[PDB]
């Protein structure tokens, strides 16, 4: 298209932005991305989500300093997916975001772990599963809220609006 | 972007694409090592790598402090639980954090040694035969290329943002979590508008100026393989071939 | 040569959402600085983004070099205009000033060697090859105009229209960008409409449109437009020095002449008067 | 009250990717003052001016602003209070509107130093009329409106805060001439009236001739000459040097010089001009 393309490039460098940010105490502090991949979920997925969030997910990775693997941007394009499926051409609903953010909790937690279990570290699965499963268990809630009230919020309405 | 790609003239420091995939190849070398004579050489070219990159003190160490996290986790979960530990255990360690390192230290040195313009030029390389499975490459190349020129516009507008909204109450990181995070309302919504603003002001500016299609149209921005490209490869290769043997 | 004939734009519900033009019609001339003024909020915003494929208006006619503005053909038609845009923050693209200054000469599926020295032959036209290298955030705006002004030199176009542009600029980046607007003429014999509200500008023009609520109110030559007094203000126009200066006469019990007058030329109506 | 006591502003710390954008400025503006600071971009002005209101402490010197003083030791919670003493309208400030009403967006400031709700929505009522908007703006969302409406409702929102002083970087940058007008002639009624004082960035040198009573010179991270108009607007040559000029009417004004029209102050405004030239045709 065009400015459904530009739109979602400067998303893209949104989603960089809040990606060096993080709200917290100690080290335990969670990034905001989510709001960024729900939203180009809902307007644009999930064709256009997996792709680009492939493309932010190596992009970024590579940018900051951490190791490339390819099952993170694996990772990274199920959770575009299934919020589209979910959040796409879809009214917002309680349900629809709470069973989006679970369905990818239970694989932010899962297929995310073996990823560094595998071969990338040697790190114990069934050992660091708890601690995983304890951390996003809690952000969880947040994600939950917060994707809601990003969506619903009369600013995402106004220029949905705009993109139609 | 993230201060990152020092320039570095001594240091050899090109053909981005290859330490794409340099950098790509790297992981599946050291899982593929298994012994021990074999892990001299996975040092050997890694250390001459590092060296010959002239990238200085602790920016490798600098690297590995997020991943601190696991690093320890590990190392004493494997020494414990293999709570009796082995003499063979220890070894084990021996592995793993040298492992670790070496994941760790190389990613970084790609990160370090490559202007994030230089990688997203050496990606869409990389990518490019991906049009045989009707991936939009060259669209995908464009809408990374506009994110990556306004990374800084927006970080430079979230800081006006911010600065206006303390210039009229509202404390960024204070008095709560909640609290801390409500505030960033006043954040968001306006960077958000700003950015879709920006977004059509862009894109009716590109049309305006020639534009219809990602495809059908030129590359301005080029990359020339040379000498380097093609040895500092083979010098991976003649590693990797140890690595079998 | 554009032609503009019975030409109305509304959009939305249900006469606001941007400003209407109704049955506006004006020719151009090949060569000539084209000034169109206005208040805030009357079409001459519309007016610059119909002569572009921006806007789809559903009366009236747009004609640019024998081509008729319409869909399937708006292409043919943008090709002969290049448009220069209010805000210079954004319609950017390009992460460098090069590969901006080029992406105009890559859509038309030019390649290779013919850009390099056509980019560089561009950037030297509007005095800006020492900057080829540089991120669009670490520069001025009255340079970032500029950038975008070698984007279409590039493309070397019949017509420039220029829809407020020195509008957001510092004093230089306004009198910097106007005289390499205006060196260009003298070589490249170019069309050049601009909307404004910058009296330098509307100064520097051939034919004032004034465009009042929604319609082609008046025309005329600049000097004669600034005869219009203080009355300039609302129209969309600041005031002439000279005129400044009379308005202060007149509130001081002094009646000084009707016609413009130039600064040399009031400075002769002053001494003479007090010779 | 502003004093300015032999303030200087370095970037970053003593580590040495550290540039000083203010070396020593010493200032006074008096109640009820009109600062006009002026001078190239980077001289050091949203440097000078973001001290203000503490968004910088200075690296050494001391500010004194009424009963507050900063110093480079000067803490941060300590200084809340300053934000709503002082007032910024920063440049394009429609840029942090974001309540749903224009009403809500009003009444945040006030709310952010206390300020019970329903009170701080009464008074964003009163702001609005003052800043020139029929109550119909008031359930309005901000996203509705004009980028000069929405200008309105910003400065709205931060005159809500009911400051001492008003700092206005380039409040009327990107505006219509009568946009320009009517914004510039609200201030000046608001310093009049409620005893204001305003610190003005531009480079708009009219404006400066017009509305201030002392102007600021900034090359460089320096400030060199303070004066009233008239002393900063002496020496057309210096102020050339320095990327800067004198008011329109000031350079007419040496034309009819050179014709032997000669005046007692030079002018720096029409009507001013117009004063001398109506008493020169007084006897003629």
């Amino acid at each position: 298209d065009t400015l459904s393309m530009v739109t979602m490039g400067v998303l893209m460098a949104l989603q960089l932005v809040i990606s060096r940010f993080s709200v917290g105490n100690n080290f335990i502090k969670v990034s905001f991305t989510f709001l960024i991949v729900a939203l180009i979920a809902k307007w644009f997925g999930p064709w256009w989500g997996m792709l680009t969030a492939a493309v932010v997910d190596v992009i970024g990775t590579l940018m900051t300093g951490g190791p490339f693997f390819i099952g993170f941007t694996v990772s990274a394009v199920l959770g575009s997916l299934i919020y589209a499926v979910f959040l796409y051409r879809q009214p917002v609903s309680w349900w629809r975001v709470i069973g989006a953010s679970v369905l990818i909790a239970l694989l932010v937690n899962t297929l995310l772990n073996t990823l560094w279990v595998t071969i990338m570290y040697q790190t114990p699965f069934w050992s660091l599963l708890p601690v995983r499963a304890l951390k996003e268990l809690i952000v969880t809630p947040v994600q939950i809220v917060l994707v809601y009230l990003l969506l619903k919020s009369q600013v995402i309405q106004m220029i949905q609006a705009r993109l139609n | 972007f993230g201060r990152y790609l020092p320039l570095d003239s001594v240091v050899h420091r090109l053909d981005p694409r290859a330490k794409l995939m340099l950098s790509f190849c790297y992981i599946i070398v050291v899982f593929l090592a298994n012994n021990i004579w074999s892990y001299a050489i996975l040092i050997a070219f890694t250390v001459g790598a590092i060296l010959s990159s002239k990238i200085s003190l602790g920016f490798f160490l600098k690297g590995i402090r997020p991943l601190l996290w696991l690093i320890v986790f590990t190392v004493v979960l494997q020494l414990l639980f293999s709570i009796n530990v082995t003499q063979d255990g220890l070894i084990n360690a021996g592995y793993i954090f040298v492992r670790f390192l070496l994941i760790i230290m190389m990613s970084t040195l790609l990160t370090l040694s490559t202007q994030p313009l230089d990688i997203a030029t050496g990606l869409a390389s990389l990518m490019k035969p991906l049009r045989w499975v009707k991936v939009p490459v060259d669209t995908l190349a464009m809408m990374l290329s506009i994110a990556l020129r306004f990374v800084p516009t927006l970080m430079d507008e979230a800081t006006k943002i911010m600065n206006a909204q303390r210039a009229r109450g509202v404390d960024f990181g204070e008095g709560g979590l909640f609290k801390q995070a409500k505030s960033l309302i006043p954040l968001m919504v306006p960077l958000f508008m700003s950015a879709f603003n920006r977004a059509e002001d862009l894109s009716t500016a590109m049309e305006a100026r020639g534009y219809q299609d990602s495809e059908h149209r030129s590359q301005y921005r080029i990359l020339t393989w040379q000498r380097r490209d093609t040895v500092t490869w083979l010098l991976f290769l003649l590693g990797f071939v140890a690595i079998l043997i | 040569e554009n032609i503009i004939s019975v030409d109305h734009l509304t959009y939305q519900y249900d006469e606001n959402q941007a400003p209407a033009l109704t049955d506006v019609s004006f020719t151009v001339h090949a060569g000539e600085w084209l000034a169109i003024v206005g208040h805030n909020g009357s079409g001459k915003s519309t007016l610059a983004k119909s002569l572009d494929g921006l806007l789809p208006f559903t009366q009236g006619s747009v004609t640019v070099g024998g081509i008729t503005l319409t869909p399937e053909t708006v292409w043919q038609v943008r090709e002969q205009i290049g448009m220069i845009f209010q805000n210079p923050d954004n319609q950017f693209v390009g992460a460098t000033v090069e590969d901006d200054v080029a992406f105009g000469l890559e859509n038309r599926q030019i390649s290779r060697d013919e850009m390099v020295p056509r980019v560089q032959a561009a950037l030297a036209q509007v005095g800006m090859t020492s900057f080829a290298q540089r991120e669009p955030s670490s520069l001025s705006g009255g340079q970032k105009q500029r950038v975008a002004l070698a984007g279409i030199v590039a493309i070397a176009p019949k017509i420039l229209i220029l829809d407020e542009a020195t509008s957001m600029l510092d004093p230089q980046g306004r009198i910097e960008m106007l005289a390499i607007v205006r060196q260009l003429r003298q070589q490249q014999n170019l069309t050049v409409i601009s909307i404004t509200h910058d009296i330098d500008e509307a100064a520097s023009a051939d034919r004032v449109l004034v465009i009042d609520d929604g319609r082609l109110v008046d025309e005329a030559v600049p000097s004669q437009i600034f005869e219009r007094g203080t009355q300039l203000v609302e129209m969309g126009l600041d005031l002439p020095f000279t005129e400044k200066l009379k308005a202060a006469l007149r509130q001081r019990g002094i009646t000084p002449p009707t016609t413009y007058q130039t600064a040399a030329e009031m400075e002769e109506w002053l001494w003479q008067s007090l010779s | 009250a502003i004093a300015f006591e032999h303030v200087t502003y370095t970037y970053q710390a003593g580590t040495p990717m550290a540039h000083t954008a203010l070396t020593d400025v010493s200032l006074t503006v008096p109640d009820r003052g009109y600062l006009a600071i002026i001078g190239h971009t980077g001289s050091g002005k949203s440097t000078l001016i973001q001290q203000l209101n503490a968004l910088l402490k200075p690296t050494s010197g001391t500010i004194k602003i009424d009963e507050f003083t900063i110093t480079p030791e000067t803490t941060n919670a300590a200084l809340k209070p300053l934000r709503q003493h002082v007032g910024m309208v920063f440049q394009f400030p429609e840029n942090q509107l974001f309540e749903e009403t224009v009403r809500q967006d009003i009444a945040f400031g006030p709310k952010n130093f206390g300020m019970a709700d329903a009170d701080a929505l009464a008074l964003a009522d009163e702001m609005l009329t003052t800043v020139g908007l029929d109550q119909s703006y008031a359930e309005r969302s901000p996203f509705e409106l004009s980028g000069g409406q929405m200008r309105r409702v910003a400065i709205a929102g931060v005159l809500a805060m009911q400051p001492k002083v008003l700092v206005l970087d380039e409040p009327t940058a990107g505006l219509d001439p009568q946009g320009r007008q009517e914004m510039m002639r609200l201030f000046a009624r608001l310093h009049q009236e409620q005893g204001l004082t305003i610190v003005l960035v531009t480079h708009q040198m009219e404006d400066v001739a017009q509305y201030a009573e002392q102007v600021a010179v900034m090359h460089e991270g320096r400030l060199m000459k303070f004066g009233t108009p008239a002393d900063v607007f002496s020496n057309r040559e210096w102020l050339q040097d320095h990327q800067l000029d004198v008011p329109q009417a000031a350079q007419f004004a040496r034309r009819l010089r050179d014709r032997g029209l000669t005046f007692p102050k030079q002018p720096l405004t029409a009507d001013q001009l117009a004063d001398y030239l109506a008493q020169q045709w007084a006897q003629r």
